[PDB]
């Protein structure tokens, strides 16, 4: 949603449009949502009880 | 080696050959004319390969690819086919174009007959300023390609 | 007069400044011919355009209108009558690709140093060779 | 290092522009980057140390004022003048490449600049975004002059 | 033109000189010391010791 | 006089004085930026840029390139004579406003 709804001349956009450094997922964790942490193919298993 | 694990990159090497000898002032060639201009060069490359049999001498020209007499090289002669049955794709596109643009669509080499029928005088000059204007193949434009 | 290789009058269709700020792509529609039309990129910070507007499109070559061992480029002098002293916006570029759209419909590709133009004709545009130089010639 | 621009792992050009030499050469090749002569002189004078002799192509925008684009300046670092023997031909796809209407429009007429075309060592389309001048991909600019 | 840097919310524009002959077809603004002598001006603002302020 | 100064590069010059490249010792961007602008207002010149090779060492390279009208060595001799007058017209206008206050 961010890529089509962010203005041009945006620095995390303009260096992810290139292959300089970053991705379309790296900027998305900085502005919108960071996702769910995985642990070796497991979605944070239970600690106790 | 170049892309797709082949040492050619036929598409880029075509345009690199095309731009270096591009001239509208030259004449151009016919679809059958380029194939004999091609086989002038890669022809004698093929007869330097001898294809001996498993015992000393040669094998008979009939039934060559029989999975018994594959000698120490086969991709080298296959590469000469791989360039041959590529550049006829450039030939068929010119043959398929001039057919539907009013001119006689010719791809076969004509026999020993009235040489230089030259359909310039047959069709009007709008066709000569149509076929040669879209795309064209000069005689040097193949001798620097292969 | 012998230098004009193409001339028509088109009405534009829409103007799209998609994700830019100083270069926008315009559409065209011929109000005289019913077949040809073009696409083109126009800097509108020195040549403004609006949709549903009619202008002059002209493709000539060697605009000196008649007739220093440096291999460079130099501009013409101050007092010099020439072609397109009456227009508003001329450009520079080369042709690179000639291919057919359909039966008796061919596409012509100019590139003005990244700025593109794709139009199509019906062998009306016979004069336009695959030349090195070509100028566009536009009044408002 | 002149003998080892290519890795023996695959044959790919391993030395390239790193994570900000792209974004320097990207803002130059942006489509809304226009320059007068006074700045086109100063940019072309900083790619060398004032030693290489250049020749200026005619500008893009001509009638109101004379304006060069942000691509002809990139065309000169490849071929500084006629005395340099380098002339290349290449077609390549950028990292993003939003597709055109995909049946009538060819790859060049993208919504962005997208697909890059150079003929006779001049920029005709496209930008440079690490797939054209950088690492990883085989069909890069620095690969071809090598 | 109009020798104004056009600022906005995300950019500025035309910050360069564009004051040389050979920029358009009509080569105006050539070098002339007397045509500069008519136009150059110095304004002095609040001036005192230890500190100065003045316009060019 | 001295000769540890402006010095034409024989390797990167034309057969005539149309194009040349000079090497200035002991002058930073303070001179090269000013000298670029006074030259570019000559209608004869087409190309005049400058650069620093390496900021640890201390030298400047000015590039000059013009048409066949005037030799370029004559152009910057006009050029660096021309800002000497420009330093005066600022000095004359400024010092009369000081005394007037």
């Amino acid at each position: 949603v961010c890529i089509n709804e962010l203005d041009n001349w945006n620095a995390p956009l303009i260096m992810a449009t290139c292959g300089s450094k970053g991705s379309t997922l790296n900027v998305s964790q900085m502005v919108a949502v960071v996702g769910q942490q995985i642990i070796s193919g497991n979605r944070v298993p239970d600690g106790f009880q | 080696m170049e892309g797709n694990a082949q040492p050619v990159n036929f598409n880029r090497s075509w345009d690199h050959a095309y731009n270096i000898t591009f001239n509208n002032q030259d004449k151009g060639l016919l679809p059958y004319a380029i194939m004999e201009t091609a086989n002038e060069i890669l022809g004698p490359l093929e007869e330097r390969l001898v294809r001996y049999d498993n015992s000393g001498c040669l094998v008979k020209r009939e039934d060559l690819n029989k999975a018994e007499y594959v000698d120490q090289y086969d991709a080298e002669r296959d590469f000469y086919h791989s360039l041959r049955e590529y550049i006829n794709g450039k030939a068929t596109a010119l043959a398929n174009l001039r057919k539907s643009r009013g001119m006689l669509g010719l791809l076969e080499p004509p026999a020993k007959e009235l040489q230089g029928i030259d359909p310039d005088e047959t069709v009007p000059d709008n066709v000569k300023t149509s076929v040669s204007q879209l795309y064209r193949i000069s005689e040097k434009s193949v001798r620097k390609f292969l | 007069m012998s230098n004009t290789l193409f001339d028509d009058i088109f009405q534009v269709s829409e103007v799209d400044p998609g994700r830019y700020n100083k270069v926008c792509r315009i559409e065209a529609a011929s109000t005289t011919q019913d077949q040809c039309k073009l696409t083109l990129d126009i800097n509108v910070e020195l040549f403004p355009v609006a949709a549903q507007d009619s202008l002059t499109v002209t493709i000539a070559s060697s605009l000196n209108l008649e007739d220093s061992a440096t291999r460079s480029w130099r501009p013409p002098q101050a007092g010099d009558r020439s072609l397109a002293d009456d227009y508003d916006y001329v450009m520079y570029g080369t042709a690179y690709k000639f291919e057919e759209v359909s039966k008796d419909l061919i596409a012509v590709y100019y590139s003005f140093g990244g700025l593109l133009m794709r139009l199509e004709g019906n062998y009306r545009n016979l004069n336009n060779l695959k030349q090195e130089n070509a100028y566009l010639l536009i009044r408002r | 290092v002149k003998n080892n621009l290519l890795t023996p792992k695959s044959g790919e050009p391993i030395i390239a522009a790193t994570q900000d030499f792209i974004t320097g050469s990207y803002l130059i090749s942006h489509k809304d980057s226009f320059y007068d002569r006074a700045t086109l002189t100063q940019l072309l004078s900083m790619m060398s140390d004032g030693i290489e002799h250049f020749d200026i192509p005619p500008p893009a925008i001509m009638k109101p004022y004379y304006l060069w684009t942000g691509k002809q300046v990139f065309s000169l670092l490849i071929k500084p003048n006629h005395n340099s023997p380098v002339v290349i031909n290449l077609d390549a796809k950028n990292k993003v490449f939003v597709p055109p209407k995909s049946k009538s429009l060819p790859n060049e007429m993208s919504q962005n600049d997208g697909f890059v075309i150079i003929r006779g060592s001049q920029i005709l389309s496209g930008v440079m975004d690490k797939s054209v001048l950088g690492d990883g991909k085989k069909h890069s600019v620095f690969y071809t002059i090598l | 033109m109009s020798n104004i840097v056009g600022i906005e919310y995300n950019r500025v524009t035309n910050t360069t000189s564009t004051d040389f002959p050979g920029f358009s077809k009509d080569a105006e603004n050539e070098w002339n010391v007397e045509k500069f002598k008519k136009d150059f001006e110095v304004n002095i603002s609040s001036l005192d010791a230890r500190e100065a302020n003045f316009d060019l | 006089p001295d000769r540890e100064k402006i010095k034409l590069l024989t390797q990167a010059t034309s057969e005539d004085g149309t194009s040349a490249s000079f090497q200035i010792v002991e002058e930073d961007h303070t001179l090269g930026n000013a000298l670029r602008y006074v030259i570019m207002k000559n209608p004869d010149v087409e190309f005049c840029g400058y650069s620093i090779p390496h900021p640890s060492e201390n030298l400047l390279n000015i590039r000059i390139q013009t048409y066949g009208e005037t030799t370029a060595v004559d152009a910057l001799q006009k050029g660096l004579k021309d800002l000497m007058d420009l330093c005066d017209v600022v000095e004359s206008k400024f010092t009369e406003k000081i005394k007037s206050m």
